[PDB]
């Protein structure tokens, strides 16, 4: 698989491993959670780009 | 430059038999970072439950 | 930099030695020999000022500070000042004046803190 | 009695106002240091660019 | 010594909270007479 530069959302477990990971740039929805930096946004209706 | 080792003493090569259609064959295995697929951690450093 | 180190767990990855946390400052490690020092950054203690211009008469407080934890005439802080100011005082923070004075005392006060009044003419903590 | 984690819109303005001056103060004041301007941190270039 | 024993408040910015200038006791005082209260002044 290629590599190239993004931003991603990384979850860091207490032993510092990352297991969970969000690619900002797919589904709306990872832009959303990219936003406010979490794995869990509240319901509502969100402008998208 | 570094000792290698000897060349190779065969006078002619193996030879080798393309079937490319053998090879294609259909067994998806997408990235998935929803569990970290592919990733390369950070350089310098380490982090917590954060 | 500066900062504190103390005995503590082990969080982190141990490949790298550093571990920080959302932001750059540097919070906890793994030392050469095979610790975890978790480390904070060196802390400072906070002053104020009670004046009563009146008398002239002017009193010390050291916000949320014990006791104990700190001496007049302080010679363990850096501090920028060139000189200080001219005891069991912590009733809020600790404060460098006479204290303890008649309880029912403070009708109206400067209000030093929350509880004392401070009613000079000293005599604080009423 | 029972009910104040509950729905209850007034529960919610408290903590909307703890929330308020917990965030100017804590996020504001304490995250404008760390990284404002173009060289390093809080270092002020003391042991590098003296 | 809440810091020591390891809050930026002390740690780092100067920032210092200040204190209420009420303790709880004497702001469940004035609640309290008021609850008092309440019957007899309507």
């Amino acid at each position: 698989y290629k590599l190239q530069p993004l931003t991603f959302l990384l979850d860091f477990s207490v032993d510092g491993y990352i297991r969970r990971a969000i690619d900002c740039g797919f589904n709306d929805l990872s832009q959303l959670h990219c936003s406010y930096e979490s794995f869990d946004v509240e319901s509502g209706v969100y402008s998208v780009s | 430059y570094v000792d290698v080792g000897p060349d190779s003493v065969k006078s002619a090569c193996i030879e080798v038999d393309i079937q490319q259609t053998f090879f294609d064959k259909t067994w998806p295995r997408p990235i998935d970072v929803s569990k970290a697929d592919g990733i390369i951690y950070p350089q310098g450093r380490t982090y917590s439950n954060i | 930099g500066r900062g504190v180190f103390q005995n503590c767990t082990a969080v982190g990855v141990r490949q790298q030695r550093f571990v920080y946390d959302a932001y750059q400052n540097l919070v906890g490690y793994y030392s050469d020999d095979g610790n975890y020092y978790c480390l904070r950054a060196c802390v400072s203690v906070p002053v104020s000022v009670i004046y009563d211009k009146e008398t002239k008469t002017h009193a010390t407080l050291f916000g949320s500070v014990a006791c104990e934890h700190i001496s007049s005439t302080m010679s363990q802080y850096s501090r920028s000042t060139r000189s200080m100011l001219k005891p069991v005082g912590c009733v809020l923070g600790l404060v460098n004046s006479s204290l303890f004075v008649e309880d029912c005392k403070l009708p109206l006060g400067q209000s030093l803190c929350a509880l004392p009044d401070t009613p000079s003419t000293m005599r604080l903590a009423s | 009695q029972t009910g104040f984690t509950t729905t209850n819109e007034a529960f919610q303005k408290v903590q909307d106002a703890v929330n308020n001056n917990a965030q100017a103060l804590s996020k504001l004041a304490s995250e404008l240091s760390n990284t404002f301007g173009a060289i390093s941190a809080s270092i002020g270039d003391i042991i590098q660019r003296l | 010594d809440d810091c020591m024993q390891q809050i930026c408040a002390q740690y780092v910015a100067g920032y210092k909270v200040l204190p209420p200038l009420m303790d709880v006791n004497m702001e469940a005082a004035y609640t309290s007479s008021l609850l008092g209260s309440i019957a007899g002044v309507g």
